[PDB]
Formats: structure tokens, C-alpha cells, sequence
């Protein structure tokens, strides 16, 4: 009854003092305020001491990230931010991509910023996180410049050192592990080049990969950047890595490299594929444990989407027209094997474990997600299921997290078309509120303070027709798609909402970065259960006029001889599927209590007064 | 005041460590700057943080012993009020006698 | 605003407040500035290192601008360093205060 | 929290001592690195323990 | 309508001299009158 009442009435079980997931500054206010005697001066000093820590966490700023998966939209990203001090203090937080159901994160996805205890002095913001064996390692460069500035005995010593530290289970950080790397960085400095830094974790090999490269404007797969590299084992010894492995290991991840103008986030390393499988799988029957297994799995990708597996299946029964091996696709039995046929060294009954060792299994499969099922049929009814999930790493730029900082101070993460705010500029407004009085920070006007728009961009309100089972279909939804973003000019699932009664609208932010809008500019059409729109100007076409420095909606009338970003096209039809599509002209989006920093604003405006 | 003012020196230990990483010596001896200055300042910062939360524990423990002192005073006050009512009623039965 | 005609009341004046940050000004070049209703504090420091010799005479001056601001708890920020020795040496190579 | 957080600085004293064993000075003066840094860090670690 | 202390310096209408009058299909109706230039003298200028 307590659990069911806590479900239906959470108001009965909330206290303002303790909470699952409250921050350290919240606990520090609770410590500072836990007395018998609470004056107004004591509580105002406690609140100002709280606002100092809130300001310190509000002025964080992301340098780099690491995505823990092959696919961007599946794993969870580890970001590193710093504070505005000269002894620059670094922080790490976590954000989950399973929680974002369609392009936009919930505030449940974001983790709290956590101060790292280790003092770190990065050279030129070359600090990268990496997840290795589900553990957060942290890599950064330091230099030691010692210059004489003389003629008699001029001495110029630079020492470039790579440091590695990882987190423990008690929140502590390891003492940093030093790597003298000044030879490789001086080989890249003697060439006229700015130095980037790749850090990721290979999972097939049990190592982590650190190579340093020159920063070009683009990486073209024929002209590889100047590069000297290194890899380092779970025991913190250093492993040499030859130039052939280095060439293959740079060609596998050119798309994730920090260029001169755009900062990337490294993914988990995979050359072509990674296979998710377990070797030994048991059943433990009342008669005998059968324990069928797959021993030596190796795979080679010969082209774009193909794969060549190689493994040695066997079953290890310890106490014919009987037992068989059979590997399935979704429905395709790809390799079927028998024990009586094509098996060398059939075991004798004097063995208690009977190992069969069928043959070497080669098979040619195409696709990117390959959910294979290896089965050890025993019947006459015992099936030993051994799944092998083989996932491809898409080398597209849509599989790369990019992070950007605007000159307004705002800072966002961009996956494809979607942009997610990482920073807050509330602290730049907070001092004017706070030096006036404590009443003025907890105002609603402080909560209604505008923020920048996350990049160049624009807004557009889309008004939608009612649902009446015709011109819509059955299932009562709309998918506002998008086109003309990358060289991919196709229907991308930008926004999805449930269609409603008589009138429903939605205002969408549409990005822009001067490299997008391939032909005619971004189109924004409606999807339905019935026939979807976007057939030759049915969609909502925009572009950016560089002369007027604004965004222009093309369609509105039945315009003839109208301006497009290419040139003047002849006959321009009206958008179909909507009713009203209009650029919103400096929308606000005030402070986003469901955002990245949402827990801090909730603690400031609700939990601290409570 | 002690628990709050104790924590306000760790960023200034940080400033000492950041100032002592640039090389002092110049000339034919190229430079001497201590390299574990940041680690020493972070260590003394975590020491002064542990001292500050110890003294916050002592603060809250003294507040709680004052609250329990007042509660025991309430016990004694209720005892004295009950006993003076009892003696008043015994004066009543003695007037009847 | 408190001085109604040329002369302040004692309600106008604030208490002197000690700043926690240790500051070594070169030639009294220390200026306050209010930015976004926040008290920033700017000052110059120099680093003179002179050999006074003939064999390998070495004369290094390093002029550094430091910025610090006050927090809401009365604490002061760790000072933010700016290497400004080029501009001050361009004004010193001309005969000028 | 104080008793746990007090112990988490002895490995970072160790890191300070290991960083201060490499010679600072270079050039015609060959190098100055304090030699009892590890003993000082182990002593302050046993004090904080 | 922009006033000085008593001087109406610039008066603007929605029907007159306004480009792109909004449609009723918009829920917010943005009018965007024109670019307003005005020449004022003095040191304290309390415009309304």
C-alpha cells in the first residue's frame, strides 16, 4: 500500500531535505543551514555561498567528448568541461542517447557535472576522454617549454608528455601515468602544422589508440595527414604500433578528426565491423550438460556492406541422424552442419566430454545489422542458441558528434540536423539580479531571461489540418520531415508529433551553417499514414539570402520567377500538407528547464526555497 | 564562520600552484619550477576540505546536544508542573480532613 | 544619491572590506572596475630580473596584468593573468611614465 | 565523508613527489630536484592516515 | 507613436507605410512598421 500510494500520491513522501539525485551544492547548503539558530543573515549568507557554487558550475564550458558506442544514436556520451579559472579545473558529465526518443534529450538523460580531483595543465586543449573496459580514462598532453632567449649558449628545450588517468569506483581519480611523447610531437612540430589528437578504444584488440595528426581543413582518404601514433595496453606499458597499422587505423577514422574549424567527438574504434557474441553457452540438462560453443571467430569485409565470417563451432557434451549445427539469418539458414557428415575426429565414448569440432565455417553476408543465430540442434528437443550480432560502423558524417561554440558564448552539440545546448549563460545575467537582492534572483523574470538560438538557424511555425481519417490515413500522426541538408538530399525524419483535433501548431528551429542546403534549400514536408507530401514543391522550401542576411520562405504564393539560393527558378508552387508556414523572426526560448543544465535550475528555483 | 572560511583558501592554494609552475631561474641556467605544485595544492585542498567537514560535523553535533538539552528541560518542567498540581490537590484533601 | 547637496551623509559610506587576494602592484597601477554589477579589480605586476654584469648581461622585465573579481560570499576570484609586457615595453622604450 | 575524503590525497601527494624528482634546472647548471620528496610524501601520507 | 515630453516626434500607422502585413492564419501577428529615424537635441532625452 505504501508503494501504490507513492505511485498515486508522490506528494505524501517528498521531503524538501533529502532527494535521490541532489547535487553536492544542495548538500552543502543543507550542511551550512543545519543549525538550531537560523537568522535572516545566516540564511542569506548560506544562499550567497550557494550562488557562488551555482555560478561556478554555471560557467562551465565543454572542450571535448567521447561517444561510447559505434552508432551515435545508441550509446552514451562523456563530455569534459572546464571552469573560468587560471588554475583551470576540469569536470566530466554523462548524457544518454537511449533516452532521446526522437532527436531531443530529456533531462533524465543528462548526468551531473563531476569535479575531477586530479590537477591538469593541458597544452592547447588536447584533452580527450576515452571509455576503456567500461572505465573512464582521461588523456591529455602537457608541455615543458624552457627557453634561454640568448645568443651565448641559446637553449630551447620542449618536453611533450602524455598523461593518463582513470576514475575509481569511489569517485577518486588515479595518479596520472606519464608517457614521454616528445619525439612524435616534435616530428609533427618540425613540419609546419597544428596538432590534433585522436583518442579512442579498440575493443577487438584490447588496447586504446592515441595518434597525433596535423590539422588540415579536410581529410581526403588519398592524402592522409602527417601522423605519428601509439597505443597503450590495459597494463599501462606502451605498445609500439607500426606504420601499416597506423595507416589503416587513420583511414578507419578520418571522419572523426578535429579539423581547423570544427571540433569532433571520437566514437568507439571499429575498422569495419564488431561482432557481439559469446563463446561458450551451456544448458545443464538433468542428463548431461551439452555446452556448445564457438571458438575462433574472425571476419573480413571485402567491400562496402559485405562480410566473410570464419569460425569453428563445436559442442562439448559431458555426462548421427542426431545432433547438428545450424546457423540462421532472420529466416535464411546460411550454413547447416551434421555430426555424421563432414566431421573429422568423431569422439569416442571413453571420453566423458564429447567434442565434435564440425569444420571451418565460411559464409558471405551483406548488410549493416546482421543478427545471426547459431544453433546446436540435439533433438531426438534441445536447441542451444548462440546469437552473433554483427554491426557495421557507418563512416558517414551523420555518425559523428560535432560540438560548436558561438561567439555569443553559447555552446552546442550537433548530431546531424539536431542541435543540443551544452552551456548556459545565466551566470552572465545573475550578478545584476543578485547584488540587488535575494528576492530578485528568485523572480519569474529571472526565469524568463532569453538565451541565444544555438547557431545561425531560424524558426518556423507549422500549422496543421485536423484529423478526419482521409488525407491523413489511420494512425493519427504527422512526421514533419526535412530534406536538402547534406549531400544526402532525401526525406530525413526531423520531427514527429501526434495529430490532433481542429488546430495544432509547432514551431521548429531549422539549422544553417553555410555548407548545408544543397539544392533549392531545406524543404520541410509533412508525413502521414496516408500518402506523404513533398512531390515537386509540395514541401516547405527555405533558403538563406546572403545579401539581406536573412532567411526567405520560397513557397508562400504561387510565385513565378522567384529567387532561390541557386538562382531564379520559373514556377514555384505553394507548400502542401500544412496551412501556414512563416519564419518566426527572433524567437526567445527562455531557459529550458528540460535541458542539459535542468537539474541546476530546478535546484535553484524550486528545491533551494523548499 | 570557521567551516565557511576554511574552504575559501583552496582556490588560493591553486593560485599559488599555478604561479609556481613558471620557471624562476633565467640565463645560463634555463629554469627551475616545481612540477608537483598543482598536486601539492590539490592535496592540501582536499585536506582543508576534510577539516571543514569535520568542523561542520562538530557544529551540527553541538546544535543537537543543545536541542536534547532543551528536551530534557521540557521533561523536568512537566514533572514540576505535575508535582505542583499534585501538592495542590493534597492541600485540598487536607482541607477536607 | 545620499548626498542631497554636495555633502555626503555617513549613511552613504560603506565599511572598508579586506580583499583576500594578495596583490603586489607595480607603481600603484591598480584600478577597480564595475562590470555587470560586479567588482572586478585590475592591477599590473612586473618581474625585474637583472644580471648587472658585462659577460652575459641579462635584463628581463615581464609586465603582467591581473584580473580578479568578488564573489557573492565575499570571496575573491583567483587572479586571471594577462601577459602584457609587449605593450608596456613599447611605452617604456619611449621616455614615458 | 571527512574520514573517507581525508585518505584520497595520499596518492596525490605521491604524484607530487614523483613529479618533483625530475630535475628542474637545465643548461650550464645541470639540474635541481629534491631527493627526499618521496619520503616527505610517504610521511605526510602516514600522517593523514 | 513616439513622444518626447510633449512632442510627438514619429507617428506610425499599421494600414499606411507597412510592408508585409500579416495574415490571420498566423497566431502571432508581427507588423514591423518601418525604420524610424529622428533628430533630437539635448542631454537627457526621456522618450516614450
Amino acid at each position: 500500500a505504501g508503494v501504490s500510494e507513492l505511485a498515486y500520491y508522490p506528494e505524501n513522501y517528498i521531503d524538501p531535505t533529502i532527494r535521490i539525485g541532489q547535487t553536492g551544492m544542495m548538500n552543502n547548503l543543507l550542511q551550512q543551514l543545519s543549525q538550531s539558530q537560523l537568522n535572516i543573515d545566516t540564511v542569506e549568507d548560506s544562499f550567497k555561498n550557494y550562488l557562488t557554487a551555482f555560478e561556478d558550475v554555471a560557467n562551465l564550458q565543454v572542450i571535448s567528448g567521447y561517444h561510447d558506442s559505434i552508432n551515435v544514436n545508441e550509446g552514451l556520451t562523456y563530455l569534459i568541461g572546464y571552469s573560468q579559472t587560471e588554475p583551470r579545473i576540469y569536470y566530466w558529465r554523462n548524457v544518454d542517447h537511449q533516452k532521446c526518443q526522437h532527436g531531443q534529450f530529456a533531462a533524465n538523460a543528462w548526468g551531473e557535472w563531476k569535479k575531477i580531483e586530479i590537477p591538469i595543465n593541458v597544452w592547447q586543449e588536447n584533452i580527450r576522454p576515452v571509455i576503456y573496459k567500461s572505465r573512464l580514462y582521461l588523456l591529455w598532453l602537457e608541455q615543458k617549454e624552457l627557453k634561454n632567449e640568448s645568443e651565448d649558449g641559446k637553449i630551447d628545450i620542449t618536453d611533450y608528455i602524455l598523461k593518463l588517468s582513470h576514475i575509481r569506483y569511489d569517485g577518486s581519480w588515479s595518479s596520472p601515468f606519464n608517457f614521454n611523447v616528445t619525439d612524435k610531437i616534435e616530428n609533427l612540430i618540425n613540419k609546419k602544422a597544428s596538432i590534433g589528437m585522436y583518442c579512442s578504444s579498440d575493443y577487438e584488440k584490447d588496447v586504446i589508440i592515441v595518434y597525433f595528426h596535423e590539422k588540415k581543413d579536410n581529410y581526403s582518404f588519398n592524402s592522409l595527414p602527417a601522423r605519428e601514433g601509439m597505443t597503450i595496453n590495459p597494463d599501462m606499458t606502451l605498445s609500439i604500433l607500426t606504420e601499416n597499422d597506423l595507416d589503416a587505423i587513420v583511414k578507419s577514422t578520418l571522419s572523426e578528426l578535429d579539423t581547423r574549424t570544427e571540433y569532433k567527438v571520437n566514437n568507439q574504434f571499429a575498422t569495419d565491423y564488431l561482432a557481439e557474441y559469446k563463446e561458450s553457452i551451456t544448458t545443464k540438462n538433468k542428463l548431461a550438460s551439452f555446452t556448445g560453443n564457438i571458438f575462433d571467430l574472425s571476419y573480413i569485409s571485402p567491400g562496402n556492406g559485405h562480410i566473410n565470417l570464419t569460425f569453428n563451432p563445436s559442442m562439448e557434451i559431458n555426462f548421427d541422424k542426431n545432433i547438428s549445427f545450424l546457423l540462421k539469418n532472420g529466416s535464411d539458414i546460411l550454413v547447416e552442419l551434421n555430426a555424421e557428415d563432414h566431421v573429422a575426429s568423431k569422439p569416442s565414448h571413453e571420453s566423458d566430454p564429447m567434442v565434435y569440432d564440425f569444420n571451418q565455417v565460411k559464409v558471405d553476408i551483406e548488410g549493416y545489422d546482421i543478427p545471426l543465430v547459431s544453433e546446436f540442434i540435439i533433438k531426438q528437443d534441445i536447441v542451444i542458441e548462440s546469437p552473433i550480432h554483427i554491426k557495421l560502423k557507418s563512416k558517414d558524417t551523420s555518425n559523428v558528434i560535432s560540438l560548436h561554440k558561438m561567439p555569443s558564448g553559447t555552446q552546442y552539440m550537433q548530431i546531424g540536423p539536431y542541435r543540443t545546448r551544452l552551456n548556459t549563460l545565466f551566470s552572465r545575467k545573475l550578478a545584476e539580479r543578485a547584488n540587488i537582492g535575494i528576492d530578485n534572483v528568485l523572480s519569474m523574470e529571472t526565469q524568463n531571461l532569453p538565451e541565444p538560438q544555438l547557431g545561425e538557424g531560424f524558426y518556423a511555425t507549422f500549422k496543421l489540418p485536423p484529423y478526419n481519417k482521409e488525407e491523413h490515413g489511420d494512425e493519427r500522426w504527422f512526421k514533419i520531415h526535412i530534406g536538402n541538408i547534406d549531400g544526402n538530399s532525401a526525406r530525413q525524419p526531423y520531427y514527429e508529433g501526434m495529430l490532433s483535433d481542429i488546430e495544432t501548431t509547432v514551431t521548429l528551429f531549422v539549422p544553417y551553417a553555410k555548407g548545408y542546403y544543397i539544392r533549392e534549400g531545406v524543404r520541410l514536408g509533412v508525413g502521414y499514414k496516408k500518402i506523404i507530401y513533398d512531390k515537386s514543391w509540395e514541401s516547405a522550401f527555405f533558403y538563406f539570402d546572403e545579401t539581406k542576411n536573412q532567411f526567405i520562405f520560397i513557397n508562400d504564393a504561387d510565385h513565378d520567377s522567384g529567387m532561390t539560393q541557386q538562382g531564379i527558378v520559373k514556377n514555384i508552387k505553394k507548400y502542401k500538407g500544412f496551412i501556414h508556414v512563416v519564419v518566426m523572426k527572433n524567437n526567445t526560448e527562455p531557459m529550458d528547464f528540460n535541458g542539459a543544465n535542468a537539474i541546476y535550475f530546478w535546484e535553484l528555483f524550486y528545491y533551494t526555497p523548499m | 564562520s570557521s567551516s565557511v572560511l576554511s574552504t575559501s583558501g583552496t582556490a588560493l592554494h591553486m593560485a599559488a600552484a599555478a604561479a609556481d609552475l613558471v620557471p624562476n631561474i633565467y640565463g645560463f641556467a634555463v629554469g627551475g619550477s616545481r612540477f608537483g605544485a598543482l598536486f601539492n595544492a590539490s592535496a592540501i585542498g582536499i585536506e582543508i576540505s576534510a577539516s571543514a567537514t569535520r568542523i561542520a560535523a562538530d557544529k551540527i553535533s553541538q546544535s543537537e546536544i543543545y536541542r536534547r538539552r532543551r528536551q530534557e528541560w521540557e521533561i523536568q518542567r512537566n514533572n514540576a508542573e505535575a508535582e505542583i498540581k499534585q501538592i495542590d490537590a493534597q492541600l485540598a484533601t487536607l482541607a477536607v480532613r
